[PDB]
Parts: structure tokens; C-alpha cells; sequence
């Protein structure tokens, strides 16, 4: 099987707060997906995303590996109020559904959260230990 | 009062783990931090397949943590600047069986799966702050060199122990080594001549 599931983060500033989850389905045929939702509220940018373990940890202002997005739903609701004169709110919803060829499972979950205060990026390996 | 040192770049602690070793379904690490150097090692813990590095990697916070089957790193950075800009910051970084979290003043993340494995947290080795030996490259350490700033109240705490690091070095401990000479308190880093 898989040594781990049901995957959860969450990055929380004053500013942006993200909260994912991520799960596993072996399908039985050589395949298996990796769904995550995200959800968050504030201000900023975030995504979620499969990786090899040979990824970098680094910031980026952009946007071999048998594990391909076959699809990507995102709402994203937008409440405009000046502060003090501007100033908004973004409130998204995503879903996305990777597909995996099962002969390669050491994968990897990639976090980016740029926020108006901080900025964050991790790397969760959840059975790395069994790459070597 | 508070227990600080500065480090100047040749100098780091050592807590002697080998006579004593750790054991713990969960651990906490906390510590405060001033400097204006980009990269350096604050501290690591752990010569075993577990490990938790904590360090400046170009003025960003960098995490790398091996929690057993799995791996973990996190890069953490203010958005309009660094945090090496000669202030103070605090770090947590909270491990259990389940879940490990990182905070860094205003950002805190927590993350975490389900394992269903038997791990043990815990490190033979030396545990190591501001530094370590030039000839000895720790397991997940992004950085090659010790830290020039200063360090405060650095604890490690775990459900059978709580170990004062900062205090430690401060008074002395027959485990507690220091590499070079360090001043009990944190100079002023504009002038580190």
C-alpha cells in the first residue's frame, strides 16, 4: 500500500490562512490519484503540487516524474472595500485530482504561500525514508 | 536573567548525547535569534536517521526535519525584507507522531499525515547550537557555516526532559561543551570587528 494519507496543512498569518488536504486512492490497475483541496481566505497567493524529491526548496515568482494534474477546479471570490482611502478580500476553494503510474511512489507535496507579511514554502516527503 | 550568547562564526555548543540518550513520541524547540548574516547554522539535533536542522539560508529560516519515514523542509521570509536585519525573532518547531509545526513571528504552519508506523524521536549524538565541527557536514544541514549573531534561550523539550541550552552553556555542564570563546550576552552586531 502507501505509508501515509489523509494529508492536512494549514499556514496561517494575520494577513492569509490556508488550510489543505490532501488523500490517496489506489485504483488497483497501476494507478492511483492524489486529490487535494485547499481553501483560503485573505490575502495572497498559495498552491499545492505533487514534486519529485529532487525539488528545491526555494521562493519563486513564477507558477522521469510519472505523476501528471488530470483536473484542476478553482473558485475564487473577490470582496473589494477601501481600509482607509485599496483594500480586498480573496476568499478560493480548489480542488485538484493528480494521476500517478504506480511503478514510482516516492512523491512529494510542495506548499507555496506568499502572503502581504510572509512568505512560506515546504516540502512534505511523507515515506522518503523508504527511498533509501 | 535571559540566557544569550553571541557567536562570531568560530564558535558553537555541543551537548553531550551520547552518555544520555532521547527518547519522545513528541519534542518542542524554541529559540530566539539576531543577526545580520544571510547563512548560518543555528541549530542541529541528531546524527540518526532523525534529525531536525534548523538554520539562515540567504535570510530566509530554513527547517529540514526527518520525522522517521518522512522528510520535511520549510523555507519561512518576511515579504518586504529578510530576517537578518539585526532584530530579534522568535522560532517554536513542535514534533509528535502526527504532525510537525514551525512558527516564525506572525506565520505558524502545521502540518502533517497519518504515519501508522512505530518511530522513536530522538539523537545519539551531540546536539549543536551556533555551529559545529568544519570537518563533520550534518544529516539535512542546507548550510555549511556557523552563525554570527546571537542566540537566546534556546530549549529542547521532550515528555521525559527539558534541557536550558542557553542556560547550560551559560553556567556549565560536564555534557556541555563550547567550541571557542563566546560572550554571555549579545553584542552589538553593527560592529562585530
Amino acid at each position: 500500500d502507501f505509508g501515509w494519507g489523509d494529508f492536512h496543512s494549514n499556514i496561517k498569518t494575520v494577513k492569509l490562512n490556508l488550510l489543505i488536504t490532501g488523500k490517496i486512492v489506489d485504483h488497483g490497475d497501476g494507478t492511483f490519484s492524489v486529490y487535494f483541496r485547499h481553501d483560503s481566505t485573505g490575502q495572497g497567493d498559495v498552491s499545492v503540487s505533487l514534486v519529485p524529491p529532487t525539488k528545491i526548496v526555494e521562493f519563486d515568482l513564477a507558477q522521469s516524474f510519472n505523476c501528471r494534474i488530470e483536473y484542476e477546479k478553482v473558485d475564487k471570490a473577490t470582496k473589494n472595500t477601501l481600509c482607509n482611502y485599496t483594500c480586498y478580500q480573496e476568499q478560493t476553494q480548489s480542488h485538484v485530482s493528480w494521476l500517478c503510474s504506480k511503478p514510482f511512489k516516492v512523491i512529494c507535496i510542495y506548499i507555496s504561500f506568499y502572503s502581504t507579511d510572509y512568505k512560506l514554502v515546504q516540502k512534505v516527503c511523507p515515506d522518503y525514508n523508504y527511498h533509501s | 536573567d535571559a540566557s544569550i550568547a553571541t557567536f562570531k562564526g568560530s564558535e558553537y555548543f555541543a551537548y553531550d548525547l551520547s552518555q544520555n540518550p532521547i527518547q519522545s513520541s513528541s519534542d518542542e524547540i524554541t529559540l530566539s535569534f539576531k543577526t545580520l548574516q544571510r547563512n548560518g547554522l543555528m541549530l542541529h539535533t541528531g546524527k540518526s536517521a532523525d534529525y531536525v536542522n534548523l538554520a539562515l539560508k540567504n535570510g530566509a529560516v530554513s527547517l529540514v526535519i526527518n520525522l522517521g519515514s518522512g522528510a520535511f523542509e520549510a523555507l519561512v521570509e518576511p515579504v518586504n525584507g529578510k530576517f537578518n536585519d539585526n532584530a530579534w525573532h522568535d522560532v517554536k518547531v513542535t514534533r509528535n507522531l502526527r504532525q510537525v509545526t514551525i512558527s516564525v513571528d506572525g506565520i505558524l504552519t502545521t502540518t502533517g499525515y497519518t504515519q501508522e508506523d512505530y518511530t522513536m524521536l530522538g539523537s545519539d549524538d551531540f546536539f549543536y547550537v551556533g555551529g559545529s565541527p568544519s570537518t563533520a557536514d550534518l544529516p539535512g544541514s542546507p548550510v555549511s557555516n556557523n552563525f554570527m549573531g546571537c542566540l537566546k534561550e534556546v530549549v529542547y523539550k521532550n515528555n521525559d526532559v527539558r534541557l536550558e541550552l542557553s542556560r547550560l552553556a551559560k553556567q556549565g555542564d560536564p555534557k556541555m561543551k563550547i567550541h571557542g570563546v563566546v560572550a554571555f550576552k549579545c553584542a552589538a552586531l553593527e560592529v562585530l570587528f
